[PDB]
């Protein structure tokens, strides 16, 4: 049985969301460190028994749901509320068979035919990342959207902007404490907001600053990353140390 | 015994008029009218219905407005009544319908019928002279 990190929207506090996210990267992580990045297990020969972390999420209406992360990527991969578990489609075989070891005991299972990239997820959404508010209050609706799907409440592009929220504030905050920071904010403020290019660029950027980070030459980038500011100006990343504050966790690369 | 919403507050009112609909949960349902999301919609004899105004059960407050009543309808909450509010303001002979509101324990500010669980019986709009 997988390792359970909880965290309730309700009554939520920079302090609580904080706990929350170093939890979650304490399960993904162990660690194996290159160049003081810890980097993720390798998804070649890991256990099944330790391929996935659960995050069971509640809000004041005292609704739940119960996201599975991939501890090799940090990403979500399917979600179960009370009597049925919802999976993003696998990409290959492998995935496919591992997932099945994933709430074992609901009585539906469903895998979507569609997959949880943002590409798809903002088509069925209907609006891009960058129009699509995050915040405490827009998790405790995700939440609530997610409750209600099995039951037919919820309409295909609300459960993909829900989706959406889920990844952003978890997923893409645990691999980037400056996501982390910047989901603090809206938390502080009680005030949700769209993210800005500085965080949409990071997101996007994931992979490849592992593979940067990890092939480096003692820190130094083979070639620069590209990144956007705030107001879309574009700037390079030449070299690990700048990312020290930045990123938390790598896919593993070699 | 499941939550039921009760409205009142339409009528007839002439161009430029105000109206201020009320959404009152009964007394004895578990939860809270500030637990809902609560949305308002109309409908008229051909049109289908149709969303207006939305407030989530967000604890910050968020509500949504269609582009025909910005500005002019404003939706708020009185917790010590169990009751949301549409205020209308500067109505005129097309908002003329059926007003209906829907709640969703939980909810989220949606301009669906179907992203809602309950509803109220219904009060006629009318605008005219
Ligand atoms: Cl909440
Ligand atoms: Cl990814
Ligand atoms: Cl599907």
């Amino acid at each position: 049985q997988y390792p359970i990190i909880n965290f309730t929207t309700a009554g939520a506090t920079v302090q609580s969301y904080t706990n929350f996210i170093r939890a979650v990267r304490g399960r993904l992580t162990t660690a194996d460190v290159r160049h003081e990045i810890p980097v993720l297990p390798n998804r070649v020969g890991l256990p099944i028994n330790q391929r996935f972390i659960l995050v069971e999420l509640s809000n004041h209406a005292e609704l739940s749901v119960t996201l599975a992360l991939d501890v090799t990527n940090a990403y979500v991969v399917g979600y179960r509320a009370g009597n049925s578990a919802y999976f993003f489609h696998p990409d290959n075989q492998e995935d496919a068979e591992a997932i099945t070891h994933l709430f074992t005991d609901v009585q539906n299972r469903y895998t979507f035919a569609f997959g949880g990239n943002y590409d798809r997820l903002e088509q069925l959404a209907g609006n891009l990342r960058e129009n699509i508010e995050l915040g405490n209050g827009p998790l405790e609706e995700a939440i609530s959207a997610l409750y209600y799907y099995s039951t037919g409440g919820t309409q295909l592009p609300t459960l993909a902007r829900s989706f959406i929220i889920c990844i952003q504030m978890i997923s893409e905050a645990a691999r980037f404490q400056y996501i982390e920071g910047e989901m603090r904010t809206r938390i502080r403020y009680n005030r949700r907001s769209a993210p800005d290019p500085s965080v949409i660029t990071l997101e996007n950027s994931w992979g490849r600053l592992s593979t940067a980070i990890q092939e480096s030459n003692q820190g130094a980038f083979a070639s620069p990353i590209q990144l956007q500011r705030r107001n879309g100006s574009k700037f390079s990343v030449y070299d690990v140390s700048i990312l020290i504050p930045i990123i938390a966790l790598m896919v593993y690369r070699c | 015994a499941q939550v039921q919403l009760v409205e009142s507050g339409g009528g007839l009112v002439q161009p430029g008029g105000s109206l201020r609909l009320s959404c009152v949960a009964s007394e004895f349902s578990g939860f809270t009218l500030d637990y809902y999301a609560i949305g308002w919609f109309r409908q008229a004899p051909g049109k289908e219905r149709e969303g207006l105004s939305s407030i989530s059960s967000s604890s910050d407050g968020f509500t949504s407005y269609s582009d025909s009543v910005k500005g002019r309808f404003t939706i708020s909450r009185d917790n010590a009544k169990n009751t949301v509010y549409l205020q209308m303001n500067s109505l005129k002979p097309e908002d003329t319908a059926v007003y209906y509101c829907a709640a969703r324990l939980g909810g989220w500010a949606s301009f669906s019928p179907q992203e809602y669980d309950y509803w109220g019986q219904g009060t006629q709009v009318t605008v005219s002279s």
